[PDB]
């Protein structure tokens, strides 16, 4: 490109390559970046799952690990049919009061 | 209902009122084909089975019931005369930037992304980019603003409480209209006794806050 | 998945070699967070 | 929520009646509906001036209160019949089975 | 004081174990190339390694109390707080290495670019004056990078077979004219005869 | 969500009325609910204020509300009649 | 329950009944409403003419002549059905039955000595 | 072409916790309590309305400004 | 080797896929708008 035109751009990627090195290696910058990688990293590799690999005999793995996946189901669809059988007794209180109050 | 377009109203006497009543015959045939297409797609929905229909149906098609009810606001309305826009402009001050993303009015251009498009072209140019980055750096933009122009229901609703705001509007000033003649003595009186501009109805209900406040109960 | 679209378009596409492997796994942890969000609001 | 909230709380029984009424009326008095829709369906029929259609919304009304209130015995006997079925059919909380539609028909009919 | 045990059993927890892992995640960085030295662990097994990156801040930083510890649990933990601060100034090295590494192949995608057949719109037929420059600069960096490495003859090894491998692209994506005798005046001293 | 809860949706805005009143009578009762004497103007203040604490269905703003007119047209003939020098 | 042919005729029907309903409120509210504003009107002119209140600007402020206003004779006339009648009125902390029937008496009430 | 569709989890992700299992009990104790108050919320609000139309539902309409409403008929 | 629950995590996979391609395609729900046209009318 042209020489002054040059200049121009290297000045430029010059100071890009500054700010974005000086933001990232900022001391409370980089400390927030480096503990947030960190939470990033546990949250997508360590998230809560139900299949594991198993490489424990089965006189070395734990009750919870042979019924974690059961006891998880039972908790769900207990919320689930409990949160659906609340729906229906408040909507009959609902009816039952307003119809009480009148007609 | 298969209203002629032809109004009844007489223009002489009532010219807002004739056409207003005009503009609505002439759009409702329209309006009321796209209401009914709509309506069918409703019930058709509703009648399938399991997931793909009733299991879901009133919660999970919510833009056909506000594409429904702005079609019917509409066909009442018939159309809309940019007085009134600039009239509500007190309440929603971009009620015409909102009613322009809700109804079909006129072709919309990204003239903000074309303008960022334009500046990225000529950093390019100074910089002696390959033509290819820059036509794709003019075309991002545009996607940008097409993306965050496009959509936005809640201009729909916007639209909704406007014309919600014009249908009374006009239905008073058809009523103001219609009885003009009957209250110009009663005005022609009022004018010469009373200096202020402000309603009937605000002035009355002053007074009876006055009456409840100063006046002796004997 | 993802990591076949990921590899298509890296084969065949020659400005797509820019990337590391440490940006596409930034796009795959996006993307994973992007999806669950997605399938937990349709419910809401 | 999104659903909208109910103005005027109609009795399950109430409902039925109100229901079955409606089906039967909508056959036998579909003349005086259409005509009242006609009229409302202007702007200055149905906000302007809306005291042009009072006498068609009259007659109509008058139809349906006439459907509600079954005069024939072989009427009320039907109506009763499609009732106790429409009841039965509401308290059901077990997988609900045969339709209803047989005494809607001999009602209809009447 | 409750609250200094426990920041110092957790911090004792972490750096020792990790510092017995420490030996294998970087045999395993040293084993993979320099275009994604984090490739393993990103892909296949992350084997304590982002672990051991959080946790050499901590060992580095964070304070400890030696009245909470024993002897030879104090002497361990110093121990285990130098290896995360090896494994610290070892993953600085790599990355500076890996980044030297992109610069290079930065420059051949370019060439690739410019020579690619869908290239139908910025096909050049004679490399432009800046690219030339910055590849001449880059060759120089990598001449400088395998001297300062004399002493340390796998890591000059493994320099040269990764990062000289598209200083060698470079070279055959280019016709012997012009200014090629200069430009790669360096790298025909020893490089280019390792890359035939 | 079955039709059999839908309709329920549009039997809802649907006031009662007892199946023995001719569309006139209805119509009457309306006119009465609507009815204006300018009393209302005070005794309004006192009457809406106090139903806000007894309103929670439509039923009953509608019998209140028309008990208040009634009360309200029987004192305004009350008034017409000790101040007939106002309304000639 | 009913097949959704039969579904959809009630569902028209209705629509037709509450827009009926709908017709006799906005003919009754329409009525009254030009009443009201033709009686408002009239009161405001006549209060000032009579010199009862001045009105000025966006503010009604009282006059000589304000214990001649026709309100305050209606303000009055109110309160004084309010006592005489519907004695309690102000504080009635009973059930909505209870609420009813008070009103219900108190409306036989006046209609006796009217 | 190589076949490469399987449902199968993946070994990169599968690994446990040194303590045991992973935390799913834990977390679908915080899930289930999240989802009864949030369910909570949304029953009591839905199902515990009636629209009141009368006179005093109805307020003077003001503008942003504050000043009160009024379109003169031009 | 064993994987602990593996049958779970395949059905749960392929529930995740089809929900989401349910709500992002909305396959099964689609739109008849365009069909009224070609529809016959009652009452
Ligand atoms: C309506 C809603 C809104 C719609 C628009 C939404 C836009 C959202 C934002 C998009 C952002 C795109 C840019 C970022 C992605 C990465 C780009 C990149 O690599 O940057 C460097 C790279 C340039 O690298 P380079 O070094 O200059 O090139 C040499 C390398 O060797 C090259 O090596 P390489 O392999 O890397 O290069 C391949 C390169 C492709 O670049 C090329 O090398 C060539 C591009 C031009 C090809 C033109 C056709 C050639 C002839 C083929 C035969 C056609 C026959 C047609 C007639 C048939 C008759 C029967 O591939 C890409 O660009 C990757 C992404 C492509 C898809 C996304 C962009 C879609 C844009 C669609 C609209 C375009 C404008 C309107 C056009 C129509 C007007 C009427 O790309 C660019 O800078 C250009 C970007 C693309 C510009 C538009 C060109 C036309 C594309 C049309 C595609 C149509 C697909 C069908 C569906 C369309 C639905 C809308
Ligand atoms: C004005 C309007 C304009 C409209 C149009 C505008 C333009 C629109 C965009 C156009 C461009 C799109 C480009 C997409 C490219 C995808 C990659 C590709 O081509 O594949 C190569 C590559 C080929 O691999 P290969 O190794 O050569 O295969 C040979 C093997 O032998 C094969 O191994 P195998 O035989 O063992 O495999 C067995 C087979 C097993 O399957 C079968 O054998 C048959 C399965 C049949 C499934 C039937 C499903 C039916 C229900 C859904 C139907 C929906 C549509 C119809 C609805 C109405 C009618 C029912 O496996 C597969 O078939 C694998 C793929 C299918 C998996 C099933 C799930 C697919 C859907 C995933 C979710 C999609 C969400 C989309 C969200 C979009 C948001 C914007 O395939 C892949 O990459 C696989 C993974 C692809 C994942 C894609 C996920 C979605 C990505 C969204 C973002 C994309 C952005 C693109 C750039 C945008 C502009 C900058
Ligand atoms: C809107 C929603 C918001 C919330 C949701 C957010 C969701 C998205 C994720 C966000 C991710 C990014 C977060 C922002 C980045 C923060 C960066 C940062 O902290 O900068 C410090 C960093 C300086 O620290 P450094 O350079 O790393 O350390 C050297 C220093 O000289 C200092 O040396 P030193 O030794 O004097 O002091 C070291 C220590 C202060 O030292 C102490 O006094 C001790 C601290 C605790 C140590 C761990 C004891 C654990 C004991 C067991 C607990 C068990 C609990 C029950 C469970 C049992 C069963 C498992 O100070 C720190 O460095 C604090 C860092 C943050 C906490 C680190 C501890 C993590 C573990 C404990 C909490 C988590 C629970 C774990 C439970 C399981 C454990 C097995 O850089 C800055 O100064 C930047 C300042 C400007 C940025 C913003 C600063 C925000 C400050 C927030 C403080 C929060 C304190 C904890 C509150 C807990 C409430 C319950
Ligand atoms: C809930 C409401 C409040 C939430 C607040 C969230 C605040 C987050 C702030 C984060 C600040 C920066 C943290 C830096 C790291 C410092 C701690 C550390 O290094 O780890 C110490 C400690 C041990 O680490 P390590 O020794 O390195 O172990 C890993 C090694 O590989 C060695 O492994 P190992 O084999 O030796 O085993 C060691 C084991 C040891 O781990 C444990 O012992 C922890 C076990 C769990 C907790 C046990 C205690 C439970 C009781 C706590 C009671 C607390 C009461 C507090 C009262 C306060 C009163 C004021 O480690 C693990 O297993 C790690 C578990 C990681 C779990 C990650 C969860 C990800 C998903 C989260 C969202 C799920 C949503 C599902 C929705 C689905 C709907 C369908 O780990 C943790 O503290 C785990 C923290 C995990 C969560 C952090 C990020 C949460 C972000 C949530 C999403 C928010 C997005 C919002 C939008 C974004 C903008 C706002
Ligand atoms: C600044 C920080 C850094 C920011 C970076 C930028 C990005 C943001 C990062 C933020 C960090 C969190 C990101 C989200 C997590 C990402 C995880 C990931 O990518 O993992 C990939 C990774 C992929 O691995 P893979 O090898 O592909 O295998 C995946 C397969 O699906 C294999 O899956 P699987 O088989 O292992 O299954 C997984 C498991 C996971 O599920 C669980 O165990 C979890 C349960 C739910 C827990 C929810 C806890 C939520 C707590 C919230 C508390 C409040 C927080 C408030 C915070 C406020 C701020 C402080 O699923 C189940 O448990 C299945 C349950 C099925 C129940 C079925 C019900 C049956 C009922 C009937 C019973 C029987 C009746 C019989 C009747 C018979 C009649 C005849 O996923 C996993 O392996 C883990 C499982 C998936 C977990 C997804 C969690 C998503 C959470 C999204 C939260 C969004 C919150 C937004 C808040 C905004 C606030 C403003
Ligand atoms: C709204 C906008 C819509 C626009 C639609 C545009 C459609 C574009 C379709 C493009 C198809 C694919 C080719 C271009 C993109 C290639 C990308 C890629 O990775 O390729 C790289 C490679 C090329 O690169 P390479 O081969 O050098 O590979 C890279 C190698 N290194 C890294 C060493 C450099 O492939 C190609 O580009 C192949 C190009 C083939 C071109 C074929 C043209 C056929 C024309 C037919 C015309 C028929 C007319 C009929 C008229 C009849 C009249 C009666
Ligand atoms: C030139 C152009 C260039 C263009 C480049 C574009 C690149 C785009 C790249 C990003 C987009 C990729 C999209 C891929 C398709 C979507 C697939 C999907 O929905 O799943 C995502 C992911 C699992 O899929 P994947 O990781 O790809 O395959 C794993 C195989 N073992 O799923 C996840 O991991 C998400 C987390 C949840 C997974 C499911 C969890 C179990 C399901 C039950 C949860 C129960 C919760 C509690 C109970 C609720 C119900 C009661």
């Amino acid at each position: 490109m042209n020489h002054s035109c040059q200049k121009v751009f290297e000045g430029f990627v010059s100071a890009l390559y500054d700010t974005s090195y000086f933001f990232r290696n900022f001391g409370p910058f980089k400390a927030t970046i480096h503990y947030a990688t960190y939470a990033n990293y546990l949250a997508q590799n360590w998230a809560p799952r139900v299949s594991y690999i198993e490489t424990s005999t089965p006189a070395y793995t734990l009750a919870k690990n042979k019924y974690a996946v059961y006891i998880v189901y039972g908790l769900i669809g207990g919320a689930l049919i409990h949160n659906y059988m609340l729906d229906n007794k408040a909507a009959q209180k609902s009816q039952q009061y307003y119809l009480k109050h009148r007609d | 209902v298969r209203l002629n377009l032809k109004s009844n109203v007489d223009q002489n006497e009532y010219p807002f009122l004739a056409k207003w009543d005009k503009d609505m015959r002439q759009n409702y045939e329209e309006y009321q084909n796209r209401i009914d297409a709509t309506t069918y797609h409703l019930q058709r929905s509703q009648r399938g089975i399991a997931v793909f229909g009733e299991w879901m149906y009133p919660r999970y098609f919510q833009k056909d019931i506000l594409e429904l009810e702005v079609l019917r606001r509409k066909q009442q309305l018939g159309k809309i005369y940019p007085e009134e826009v600039s009239s509500y402009t007190q309440i929603n001050p971009d009620i015409a930037n909102d009613l322009n993303l809700t109804f079909n009015a006129k072709l919309l251009w990204p003239v903000r992304g074309m303008t960022v498009g334009a500046g990225f072209f000529a950093f390019a140019h100074l910089f002696n980019l390959p033509y290819s980055f820059r036509l794709g750096l003019f075309v991002l933009p545009t996607a940008v603003e097409l993306a965050f122009t496009w959509g936005n229901k809640t201009s729909q609703f916007k639209s909704i409480e406007f014309m919600d705001y014009l249908l009374q509007y006009r239905v008073s000033k058809a009523l103001l209209e219609k009885n003009a003649k009957h209250f110009a003595e009663k005005k022609a009186a009022y004018q010469k006794e009373i200096n202020s501009s402000q309603s009937v109805q605000d002035l009355y209900n002053q007074l009876i806050t006055l009456v409840s406040e100063q006046a002796p109960s004997e | 998945m993802f990591k076949e679209l990921i590899h298509i378009f890296r084969t065949y596409y020659i400005t797509f070699r820019y990337l590391k492997k440490s940006n596409i796994n930034f796009l795959k942890n996006l993307s994973y967070t992007l999806i669950a969000y997605y399938l937990i609001i349709n419910f809401q | 929520s999104i659903l909208p909230p109910l103005q005027y709380t109609y009795s399950n029984e109430e409902s039925l009646e109100l229901l079955i009424h409606s089906i039967k009326g909508n056959k036998d008095c579909n003349s005086e509906r259409k005509a009242f829709n006609l009229c409302r369906s202007t702007v200055l029929g149905k906000h302007v001036e809306p005291e042009k259609c009072l006498d068609k919304a009259l007659v109509f009304v008058n139809c349906f209160q006439k459907v509600r209130r079954d005069e024939s015995a072989a009427c009320q006997s039907a109506f009763n019949s499609t009732l106790e079925c429409g009841k039965k059919y509401s308290e059901s909380t077990i997988s609900l089975g045969s339709s209803c539609q047989s005494q809607l028909d001999a009602y209809l009919n009447c | 004081s409750l609250v200094s045990l426990f920041k110092n059993t957790f911090l004792k927890s972490r750096v020792i174990g990790l510092s017995f892992q420490a030996q294998r995640v970087m045999a395993q960085m040293a084993k993979t190339d320099f275009e994604n030295p984090d490739e393993h662990f990103l892909l296949n097994d992350a084997m304590k390694y982002n672990e051991l990156v959080f946790y050499g801040r901590l060992a580095e930083n964070w304070s400890i109390n030696p009245e909470l510890f024993g002897k030879a649990e104090l002497a361990k933990y110093n121990e285990a707080k130098q290896t995360l601060i090896d494994f610290n100034q070892y993953h600085a090295l790599v990355q500076n290495l890996h980044e030297f590494y992109w610069e290079l192949k930065t420059i051949y995608l370019e060439l690739s670019r410019g020579v690619a057949t869908s290239n139908f719109h910025n096909k050049r037929e004679v490399t432009h004056s800046i690219i030339e420059s910055d590849i001449k600069n880059s060759i120089h960096k990598y001449i400088q990078l395998i001297d300062d490495l004399k002493d340390y003859p796998e890591w000059q090894h493994k320099v040269r077979e990764e990062i000289g491998y598209y200083a060698h692209m470079i070279y055959t994506s280019v016709n012997h004219d012009g200014n090629f005798p200069e430009i790669f005046k360096e790298f025909n001293k020893v490089d280019s005869l390792y890359y035939f | 969500m079955k039709l059999d809860q839908i309709i329920s949706y549009y039997i809802t805005p649907v006031r009662r009325f007892d199946k023995n009143l001719t569309a006139e009578q209805i119509y009457e009762q309306y006119q009465q609910a609507a009815q204006f004497n300018e009393i209302d103007a005070f005794t309004n203040i006192r009457f809406h204020r106090k139903f806000k604490e007894y309103i929670q269905t439509q039923e009953q703003s509608d019998y209140l509300y028309e008990k208040a007119k009634q009360i309200s047209t029987l004192a305004q003939k009350m008034f017409e009649k000790k101040f007939p020098e106002y309304y000639t | 329950m009913f097949s959704d042919f039969n579904m959809y005729e009630a569902k028209v029907f209705l629509k037709a009944v509450a827009d009926a309903q709908n017709t006799f409120r906005q003919t009754a509210q329409q009525e009254n409403q030009l009443a009201r504003y033709e009686s408002q009107s009239q009161s405001l002119l006549n209060g000032s003419t009579s010199g009862a209140i001045s009105i000025t600007g966006d503010n009604i402020q009282q006059g000589r002549n304000f214990k001649a206003l026709k309100e305050v004779k209606l303000f009055q006339y109110s309160n004084e059905i309010f006592k005489k009648y519907l004695a309690g009125f102000d504080s009635f902390s009973g059930d909505y039955t209870a609420f009813k029937k008070f009103l219900n008496e108190s409306v036989k009430k006046i209609e006796q000595d009217a | 072409a190589r076949l490469w569709w399987t449902l199968d989890p993946s070994k990169y992700y599968l690994k446990q916790i040194s303590s045991g299992g992973r935390n799913e009990i834990l977390f679908t104790v915080l899930g289930v309590t999240a989802a009864y108050w949030y369910f909570g919320n949304k029953r009591c609000e839905h199902y515990w309305r009636r629209q009141i139309d009368n006179c005093q539902s109805w307020s003077r309409a003001q503008n942003i400004n504050g000043n009160n409403l009024t379109v003169k008929q031009y | 080797l064993p994987i602990r629950n593996i049958q779970f995590a395949r059905y749960h996979y392929l529930a995740a896929v089809t929900v989401f391609t349910y709500f992002a395609t909305r396959c099964c729900l689609l739109d008849y708008k365009k069909y009224y046209p070609l529809a016959s009318v009652k009452k």
